[PDB]
């Protein structure tokens, strides 16, 4: 019985972006959420006065709501948003949850892991340059300081959404330094202040076996920049494809939702799949506070999805994202 | 056969037998490279061995390769080891390093017949070996901050992917596929990209396409036959999770995979996976990783006859039958007992 | 890092709420926040039947947490400051000032009106790190001590607190008469403390046994008091009776890094045993008093507006402050007033 | 207990003598240091060619102990520009990061600038001391240096703490911050801020590393205090030793936050008995002030000046002819009848 409208940034992105972006505006006013958009046009990923209004009203309303570029630049994590999210907001932390779909044919089945992957250093915080002709050199930090924020965010993380394992993702056996510290600040984070979690490492290369093979055996994923990419889509190939893996963003005071791969690999109007658009929509109401609505619009794309009617063309179904939107918004109004 | 690498031929003057070196290595190595020449005697193949030793000698604290082995090598041109525990520096970095092995070239495939998670998997994947995070530098700046530094060149590029076209062209493979990490937000990339299209004017028997490794692995994982009509690149920072992940498609393990080191004149060629001393002596190892490094050998050597003949029929077709098979493949054979099972529809 | 947990525009904070009645009162707290929708996220924890588990844990969520709300155990150890949870935050957060507020409510009716003082106290040290023993049968022994950097962080403590709510006095309340030396120190090192440092503030002093008689006869005359251990606990019950009971009074611990929201009288004689009767506010107003230390307080002040409001006029009273209606009318009443405010 | 090591108002003072003509012009101070019979014992540190690992660890925990250094020198190539295990265990170890310098011309040594008055402070554990080099493509080095705001501000307190301690008008902040206006700059701009803000009885200016080179072999009167990173400050003291006669004549120390070592500025960069003293003796002195001695410091100052200023019993590399013995003992000498 409440008494407010949250205003949130909305960034519908390029012609895909927004298609599901509209999918969630269609939904949100279906259900009546008391959530008005402060929507802001950003063009190219680049397009300097855009980046600048986004970061704004971001700056005002502290919560953000994304979708996407398919350039190479916005799936990667970097190009000017990407930058300015990440160097102005200090928005350090990357949350991707693969979590398999009841009606998804998949060759693995009941999938349920989360990437948290560290967003400020590493790839993103280098320097290049090319000194001698024909000869590139790449200078890039770890600080103690960036993986202990990142290792809490894990842990709290884990420990909110009763996660019982937390395993670090490095590759320590050939930089004993840099990886080394990682691997070390994360367990020991373990040891003396989450004790009820179980903490483990992994050599990257060793993860990327394990994760095709047998993905059961994993439940949080801790990585620097440089492995999270990998990781996700290895987790997105797992669960059915990028359209379903919702994703969130988080800096200290500022929070963004958006598909968590990016939809790396996901052509034609009203085709495109606005499940993960969706679900890293209910990522945002949950932290809002509201999540009865959370819950229910969950509720309704799962069983959506569950029935292969109605369903999206990339899930083996052959509706367009509209018909799948209005599907949803059907189970709805009779729940 | 590849002009890159070529095999510069020339059996023994006497015995019409090409000289091999071995490096029969520890843990399960003794009983597995007993198992190859077993299956090379009878098969009768132009090769006799001459089993070295690679112990790490040192030299000025900096890890040095014994000269016995390091002569045995020089010569033959080519060697084929089992797998070596871990003692300074990285006993398979010296070896690299001394005989100028600069591409590793890592297969993975499924096996007809065999039941694993994913099917219809024929993966080749090449990557550089001598630069990246293998000649890589790393030191603390300030007290709680390291950096690495990290180098990549137009030459050692020029070369892991000349490689991999010669490659493809002798396979029998269309599209070489470079794999590389966000072009525009990194000019190492960039580089090795550049260098690939510069060489792809060189062999338009072939075609070059490029792929985000972010994108490679979500295709791959999907949907693994998309790939067995392409040969795969990368720079050394990918090789090691890439080529690991591929093996998870084919196998679930490293336990089947074959690879090649290969050199400007010299090539080795070997098993990815462990010394496994806790299994060595009871006879339950499995020798058909080691086998099909052997097979790999042949072909770089030009004997494709044996090459099929030890790998059409064989291990390849012995593996279908359950009493054979391993342990490790939820089998019941016993190292002997498939050897000699292998030397039946040898 | 120093700083109080925060992901996206949320706060962590650690919330134990106690017995039956510190649940119940902890409870109209959490009704308020979900209503009002602040961005705070519980991370609740359990002490069930002084046990050790509990205190670990408590101790190890305000470490990660920084911030923290606290209800009551009716036991004679949480009301006057010992038993194993006190303990732990004082010795191993050095959470060493707590302070109580005593204002005078709108509707309730006191013998003396319009009351405004504020008691801190000092948490580390006298009662709270002595050693006692009987060496020879029939005689007991007590060993306290006073030192002077414990006593010079109370006393800026103090002071910077009389800066920042634009307080005029602080007044230091020692028995220097008697423990010429021990409370000799401590009198002169706020005032001290007061020439140098604090010039725009007044500093006093006054015997602990006529601090007492003046504060129940002429309360107007004093607005903050500083004082040891031992004093602290019956300045404060003067100060609760004086406002109408323990119900009634905010309160706040602070260390350096960590802060530990209570009521400030750990409801004393907040008897009135039954279900569902106990009076929220000093709950409800310690609640406030964190808010404003996170940043928030736009809500601080709404929703101190409300229980001012709602004791204010008679209805919905609870029975301790002459009202009849239960603690769930109370809050029921207040959220109510923030829904139309 | 951060205090210099003192018993019944004693010293124990490290001693570590170094190469041959170390062990010269140590004993010079050892000396004149038993005649004017000085409350300090040696603890003297051998560092040997045949046990050197073991020695720097030797006066490293003997510095730890005792926190006062007296310390002569190598004439390898490692000791006279800062690096060799002894200098980067001081650095390192005991965090020892500013090196002074004192460039006053000498009474009666035949200049051709006279009246020279100018101090070096330089930095002393990064940049040219902490970087990091490496061949990683053949025939190409590069280095990978690092200028820090906490050891700059640090650098500039205590060249202004000095200026103030010791009357100095003038401090001078040298820097290359025309082409490293990244580096260089920081570094310039540090010290002239914490001029202004901080010490306002100083004159805080800049000056570019090459035109202050020109500018100290040509009219060094106008400088006072010069502050530089590592780098450049070796360049500068040895136009500094030029200008008042040679290395010989150079006093000098170097401070930590908790240790002080003192030794010849210009690390004097060979025939027996022959070495001037006067460097060793003049630094011994700053010692001496330092450990709140100084009565004793203004004495033996006045002996060797005085020594000196008469061209008899001067050492040969300022014009006489005389062993260091021969000058030992003429100081001495006159401390007797002082």
């Amino acid at each position: 019985k409440y008494g407010g409208r949250f205003t949130v940034t909305l960034i519908p992105g390029d012609g895909v972006g927004k298609e599901i972006t509209d999918s969630v505006r269609t939904i949100f006013e279906a259900e009546n959420i008391p959530i008005d958009w402060e929507t802001i046009n950003i063009k190219q990923t680049d397009h300097k006065e855009g980046v600048y209004e986004a970061v704004e009203s971001l700056k005002r309303n502290k919560i953000g709501l994304k979708g996407l570029w398919h350039t190479p630049a916005d799936q990667t994590g970097h190009g000017s948003l990407n930058v300015a999210l990440r160097k102005q907001l200090d928005i350090y932390a990357n949350v991707a949850l693969f979590k398999s779909l009841k009606g998804v044919k998949t060759r693995i089945p009941d999938i349920d892991l989360i990437v948290i992957r560290e967003n400020t250093e590493g790839e993103f915080s280098g320097l290049e340059h090319e000194s001698v002709p024909g000869v590139v050199e790449s200078l890039k930090v770890m600080t103690r300081p960036k993986t202990e924020r990142i290792a809490r965010f894990a842990f709290d993380f884990a420990k909110k959404y009763n996660r019982k394992s937390v395993t670090a993702v490095h590759k320590a056996n050939i930089m004993k330094l840099g990886d080394g510290l990682f691997r070390n600040i994360i367990t020991e984070i373990g040891q003396k202040e989450y004790p009820d979690i179980d903490v483990s490492s992994i050599i990257v290369d060793n993860a990327s076996m394990q994760a095709v093979a047998k993905p059961h055996q994993f439940d949080v994923l801790v990585t620097p920049s440089m492995y999270g990419t990998i990781l996700g889509n290895i987790g997105a190939a797992l669960i059915g494809g990028p359209g379903l893996v919702a994703g969130a963003n988080f800096g200290r005071d500022y929070a963004v939702f958006e598909p968590g791969s990016r939809h790396v690999g996901l052509k034609g109007q009203n085709v495109a799949n606005p499940t993960a658009m969706i679900l890293s929509s209910t990522l945002m109401l949950n932290h809002l506070g509201l999540n009865e609505y959370a819950t229910r619009i969950s509720k309704a794309v799962h069983e959506t999805i569950a029935e292969g009617k109605h369903t999206t063309r990339d899930i083996g179904g052959s509706s367009s994202t509209t018909d799948f939107t209005n599907e949803i918004i059907n189970k709805l109004s009779t729940m | 056969q590849p002009s890159i690498g070529r095999y510069t031929g020339k059996p023994n003057p006497s015995t019409g037998k090409y000289t091999v070196s071995f490096i029969e290595g520890d843990g399960i190595g003794p009983e597995i490279s007993k198992s190859v020449k077993k299956i090379f005697s009878a098969a009768n193949v132009p090769i006799e061995w001459e089993s070295c030793d690679v112990s790490p000698i040192f030299v000025n604290g900096l890890t040095t390769i014994p000269d016995p082995a390091v002569q045995s090598i020089t010569k033959n041109l080519v060697a084929l080891k089992g797998p070596l525990a871990t003692p300074h520096r990285s006993l398979n970095l010296t070896l690299r390093k001394t005989f100028g092995l600069f591409a590793n070239v890592r297969p993975a495939k499924s096996i007809e017949g065999f039941k694993t998670t994913y099917e219809n998997v024929d993966l080749v994947l090449i990557r550089e070996n001598t630069e990246g995070e293998y000649s890589g530098i790393e030191h603390i700046v300030c007290p709680g901050v390291v950096q690495s530094i990290k180098l990549i060149t137009r030459d050692a590029s020029e070369r892991v992917i000349r490689y991999a076209f010669e490659y493809a062209r002798a396979i029998g493979r269309p599209r070489v596929i470079v794999v590389h990490k966000s072009t525009i937000q990194r000019l190492a990339d960039g580089l090795f990209v550049n260098v690939a299209k510069e060489l792809s004017k060189e062999y338009p028997d072939l075609t070059l396409e490029t792929e985000l490794i972010d994108n490679s692995v979500l295709k791959v994982v999907t949907n693994p036959s998309a790939y067995t009509d392409a040969v795969s690149v990368c720079p050394n920072l990918y090789g090691d999770i890439l080529s690991d992940l591929n093996s998870g498609l084919s196998a679930g393990s490293l336990g089947l995979t074959p690879s090649a080191n290969i050199g400007h004149k010299i090539s080795i060629f070997e098993a990815v996976h462990g010394s496994a001393p806790d299994i060595a002596g009871q006879d339950k190892a499995n020798p058909t990783a080691l086998l099909l490094s052997s097979v790999m050998m042949l072909n770089h050597m030009g004997l494709t006859n044996h090459a099929d003949q030890i790998q059409n029929a064989v291990l390849s077709t012995i593996a279908s039958g359950p009493e054979n098979r391993t342990g490790d493949l939820a089998g019941t054979a016993t190292t002997s007992s498939f050897t000699e099972a292998v030397i039946k529809r040898l």
